[PDB]
RNA sequence: GGGCUGCAGGUCUGCUGGGUGGCCGGUUUGUUGUUUCUCUGGCCAGCUGUGUUGGGCUGCAACGGCUGGUACGUCCCUGCGCCCACCGAUGGUGAGGCUCCUGCCAAAAGUCUGCCAAAGCGGUUUAUGCCUCCCGCACUGGCAACGGACACCAACAGGGGACCCAGCAGCUGGGUUCUGGUCCACCACCGGAGCCCACCGUCUGACACCCUGGAAAACUCAGUGUGCUCAAAGCAUCCCCGCGACGGCUGAAUGU
RNA sequence: AGCUUGACUGUGGUGUAUCGGACCACAGUGGCCUUGACGGGUAACGGAGAAUCAGGGUUCGAUUCCGGAGAGGGAGCCUGAGA
RNA sequence: GAUCUGUGAAUGGCUCCUUACAUCAGCAGUCAUCUACGUGAUAGAGUGUGCUCGGUCCACCUGCAAGGACCCCAUUGGACAUCCACCAAAACCUUGUGGCUAAUACACGUUCGACCCAGUCAGCCAUGCAACACUCGGCAUCACCGGUGGUGGCGGAUGUAUGCCCAGCUGAUACGAAGACCAGCGGCCGCAAGGCCAGUGUUGGUUGACUCAGGC
């Protein structure tokens, strides 16, 4: 339900059930603007949210929108010295990894893996607490009991977005910034080869 | 509440206006060097 | 021995009261509410010498201590509680519904309002501190302390809070164009909107100020109330004359003409 | 000159805490050595002077370096003598105009002014003094600009 | 300092020794006749309109009654209108800012006397329930929005979903929407030029005097209004009503 | 016609509701004065004001309003927000 | 009626002896201060250590790092007044004693009026260079093997309310250009190796001026 200026009430994928068309409508209190535009629209806003504004009409499903679709999951709290390996261990059940991005900054991780099943396979493996390797042999505090969630977040279109900022940037910049580049890539090699030679 | 959430539109806004003018000056200029 | 004075002469009172020199030795000195003794009308003076209810002094204390006047929006049974600038009060029991304001000649009169007039008041920011657990308020002329302001609002700016509650409903600030009254020196009860402040570090600021027909006076900063963003939209209803003061030449033919129109019947 | 106080106490400024193991640059001024000092600015449309900022003389009694804050009325006169130790004679010379005879007196009033060790002058020099707090028995005033 | 284009008089120019009145400019006073216009209270069509009563107010208008019946252009002097001499500034930030201009080249004609505009041409430029950041960190948040006329089907490029297949949110395909034909109006963001305010910095005598403005106890003094019987006073009075009522306008200026 | 010796400034304290030689300890030798200091006089409480007043001024103001002081002369206190 | 308590008696009224920059008038300052009545807001004290430690009941060993059972919350105490009685004194708007009896007097008392967070103490985890320092353990300073260090986190105990006093910190800035390198910390390309810098939000009131307000 997207209500940012106009709010949208949804019922399946297509125009299938579409019984709440008039309803809103002819409703004299609560709504003078009228449900249409392929799902229910209004322009309306009184003072509540989709919370349990969906139960205030309680006659309809009220689920556009995708899910179940995502080849990445979301790893939540995450205990500080995690290891990139060891994501790839407390989700090697679910399935092979492509992709594992830790941020130390933020205590989580996106574990990219390579088919839809997986990850919801790793949802179900919310479940399963946490354990950066070791055993369930010796009992700790190391049990952290994650938040795993489905992520919209491909290598692909990641590239897509990277480069994509990096050419929202200025157009006269990049360059001066690659002219910066490549004098550190010089004066890097140029001690270098400075190194084996003099010595 | 009132004082943390007008700072936060206030960086909202002001980095707004700010990639605003980046991606408008600097793709003006990209195109008028272009041709 | 020597404290703080309990009496206050008929002669040292104020003048914009029109106290009658004969009428008494004595006059109610007022109380240290929350206005000041020589910007003020006490309780007595609005309810004896103005609507006349109380025909003297023992009856206006009598009316007082019933707990029927009630001004800003609560009761006042102190008969020397001073009352002052842009206070609202109302009688219930008669249906009265006043908001003291200045007339141009630099009186307080008492101006007949309507609901939405009475339900709120209009004060003017003159301090801005903060106070323990970094509360920040800000002192206005009312004395009203206002606990929780929002962070922009300077000083001279206008305030609109709701006498029920007692929060700041609205405020005004004090810029360039605003419209504005005048509430102390010789040109007291006229209303003209701002046209230039002259600052005067370290002394008092100036403000001229155009009159609603075209004419310019001059006043201190700490002299002046804003009452509305322009001259436009006044924050309050406001008297006969709308702030415009006459000529003495003008007044008087004012005068001779009303009183030779009556005496016609 | 007059920088030179007693030597049975450590005169040190009130503000500035000399044994701070890891002080900020707040008063680190432009011009020193690293040397800290509270200064301020009475802000009458004076100027602080440069020797005041990154002088060292101690000096409670002055308007730039201590708790003595200007304020009140602000006046002009001379230097008659200079024979108090930071504290000086200064005279306002003025015209007050009697009424009957449509003429004018010469009138004159001193004042013990303190002079802190920022500014140099010599006797004669004009100076603006500002107004403060009782200092001493008849001293009530500071000099705030000298003026050759 | 030269000057003088340009208002009145003076340099100039020719005059005036006639006796009443009403009408008209303007409403001048007691009158009516409006009601421009708020305001007042209900009713009436789901608090806004709609006519209305009451006093307010006058766009005013007449009725007796009225009173009020020196000239052009020319030599210059002030009040202004000008042309013609020579050699306090700058720097940042916002304000819960304003104004103007604002996509490409530019005919002729236009300007300074090779630079530069005005201003049409041509297409390159722009239209969502959408986009962008976030997409599980808060983000149902922030950002961004410049039309019609005529009337026609279909291709195309791009975006979008719910169900199922093959291999290393992807393609592979198939199972319910927005732009294709022209004219005028536009022209966003980005930016440019000033102006106004508030604050924060750097550098090159002080006053009397006069003017203007701002500040300032009352009583007294002066002074405005007012028949306490007048007066000295006072700050009050005044009007309607008298048949019977549930009141009205007020004033207490102002000054030295 | 010379006056002043806590007299004048300073540093450090004290005390006060608070600044201050207000007091103290230590340093210095200052401070005012013919533009009348210091002293003396009171047909001296001060002012708002009063009487005259062409103008300029003259004289008065114990007295109602404001300020100060006092409560037979001195002095010391308690209570209290305040003596 | 009385009495205790509260509050007023510092205002008003009188007089002009004193007093010559003194008083006073107008102007100004308090950034050098005090404040009953009035008024507008406010207000969370079991609280000297993380715990033992608000009070009792058990534990362990010159205390502990996770351990418990109850109790407090229907609100305290002791006086002296008015009163009764015996009275001292010539009186006194002088006064003693004995017995009751009140509180918004006086004393005394305060859980549930907080919650959370900071902080303080302790423990644990993941991962990483390294043989340097200081040590615990064995010897009377020449000496042989462990321990702590870096980074990123989690967390068990409590959750120090406020005034005065002292010290420290803050209470900003409003003018301006670029690189290298060694540590660590992010993020990017990355299977990784290794390289790298495109992203990048997860502390300031008032005044003309403050050592002021406020806060730690």
């Amino acid at each position: 339900i997207c209500a940012i200026l106009i709010r949208k009430l949804d019922f399946e994928g297509m125009s299938h059930e579409t019984v709440k068309k008039v309803f809103k409508s002819c409703g004299g209190i609560v709504g003078v603007r009228l449900r249409h535009g392929k799902y229910t629209l209004i322009f309306f806003k009184s003072n509540e949210n989709a919370k349990k504004c969906l139960e205030f009409n309680n006659k309809v499903v009220k689920g556009k929108k995708r899910e179940g679709y995502c080849r990445t999951i979301w790893v939540g709290p995450l205990p500080g010295g995690t290891t990139k390996e060891q994501l790839r261990k407390h989700f090697a059940p679910a399935g092979q990894v492509k992709k594992v991005r830790y941020y130390p900054s933020k205590k989580m991780g996106f574990v990219y893996f390579k088919k839809a099943e997986e990850a919801l396979k790793a949802v179900a493996m919310q479940d399963v607490l946490f354990s950066h390797g070791k055993d369930v042999s010796k009992l700790e505090k190391v049990p952290k009991q994650l938040q795993v969630k489905l992520k919209i977040k491909l290598s692909r279109r990641t590239v897509t977005g990277d480069k994509l900022k990096r050419e929202r940037l200025y157009n006269r910049r990049p360059p001066s910034e690659i002219e910066r580049k490549e004098q550190k890539s010089a004066a890097r090699a140029a001690l270098r080869t400075a190194a084996k030679a003099a010595k | 509440h009132l004082v943390e959430r007008r700072k936060t539109l206030n960086r909202q806004r002001t980095k707004a206006a700010l990639l605003r003018q980046v991606a408008g000056r600097r793709k003006k200029e990209l195109d008028v060097i272009n041709k | 021995a020597r404290g703080p004075k309990k009496h206050l002469k008929r002669l040292a009172a104020p003048k914009h009261w029109m106290m009658d020199k004969l009428g008494g030795i004595f006059a109610p000195k007022p109380r240290a509410g929350p206005h000041k003794s020589q910007q003020c009308l006490p309780l007595i003076l609005i309810v004896r010498n103005r609507l006349k209810y109380a025909l003297n002094y023992r009856e206006a204390h009598m009316i007082l201590k019933q707990r029927y006047v009630k001004v800003d929006g609560k009761v006042r049974t102190d008969i020397k509680f001073p009352a002052g600038f842009m206070d609202v009060i109302e009688i219930p029991k008669t249906g009265d519904k006043f908001r003291v304001l200045y007339d141009t000649k630099g009186r307080f009169i008492l101006h007949k309002i309507k609901g939405e007039e009475v339900d709120f008041k209009l004060c003017k920011v003159v301090k801005k501190g903060t106070a323990k657990k970094e509360t920040p308020y800000v002192v206005t002329h009312d004395g009203r302390t206002l606990r929780f302001p929002d962070p922009n609002l300077k000083k001279n700016d206008t305030v609109v809070i709701d006498l029920k509650t007692g929060k700041i409903k609205e405020w005004v600030r004090f810029k360039v164009g605003c419209l504005l009254m005048v509430t102390s020196g010789a040109n007291t009860g006229r209303v003209g909107e701002l046209v230039n402040r002259e600052r005067h570090p370290g002394s008092f600021d100036i403000i001229h100020l155009k009159d609603a027909a075209d004419n310019k006076f001059a006043t201190r900063a700490d002299n002046v109330f804003v009452i509305g963003s322009s001259i436009y939209h006044p924050l309050v209803s406001l008297p006969k004359l709308k702030g415009v003061k006459l000529s003495i030449v003008e007044d008087r033919e004012k005068k001779l003409a009303h009183n030779s129109k009556k005496q016609k019947q | 000159t007059e920088v030179e106080l007693d030597d049975n106490a450590f005169h040190k400024q009130d503000n500035i805490f000399l044994a701070a193991k890891n002080p900020s640059s707040k008063w680190v001024a432009p011009g020193s050595k690293g040397r800290r000092r509270w200064w301020k600015k009475i802000g009458l449309g004076f100027k602080t002077p440069k020797a005041a900022i990154l002088g060292t003389y101690i000096d409670h009694k002055c308007p730039f370096t201590s708790k003595v804050s200007i304020r009140g009325r602000i006046l002009r006169g001379i230097i008659i003598r200079h024979k108090m130790f930071r504290t000086v004679v200064v005279r306002r010379n003025y015209l007050h105009y009697q009424k009957k005879y449509k003429r004018y007196e010469k009138r004159h009033k001193n004042w013990s002014v303190h002079i802190s060790p920022a500014f140099d002058f010599s006797i004669g020099d004009e100076v603006v003094f500002g107004q403060c707090r009782p200092l001493s028995k008849t001293v009530t005033f500071n000099v705030l600009q000298v003026v050759p």
